[PDB]
């Protein structure tokens, strides 16, 4: 369930 | 493609992706937090997360990112482009497998 942010 | 899905909900995709996905499955569907958004949701590595798009009316990105003029194009660019998604410090995300 975890919203997740990406790092580029 | 068919890995839309307007008509869901967050726990909606949870509940695919559990019973129906395997790991690398993935959809689009709206945002319950933020309204005429969508997010992704990745069935990654026995659980689902799920990934704000975002669409500044110039374009899509997720909220960072080269910038894509469609929806479309943007899960096909990830499709295709295997890589460029990193968690904060954690594993790679793999959009693999449309799902339905």
């Amino acid at each position: 369930g975890e919203y997740v942010n990406i790092e580029f | 493609r068919r890995w839309f899905h307007p008509n869901i909900t967050g726990v909606e995709a949870e509940n695919l992706l559990l019973t129906r996905g395997v790991d690398g499955s993935f959809l689009a569907r709206p945002s319950k937090s933020n309204p005429g958004d969508f997010t992704l949701s990745v069935r990654r590595n026995g659980a689902v997360t799920h990934i704000k798009i975002q669409n500044t009316g110039d374009y899509y990105d997720l909220y960072g990112g080269e910038k894509f003029a469609t929806l479309a194009e943007l899960v096909q660019y990830y499709m295709e482009h295997h890589g460029q998604l990193k968690e904060k410090n954690g594993d790679v995300i793999e959009l693999k497998y449309p799902l339905n």
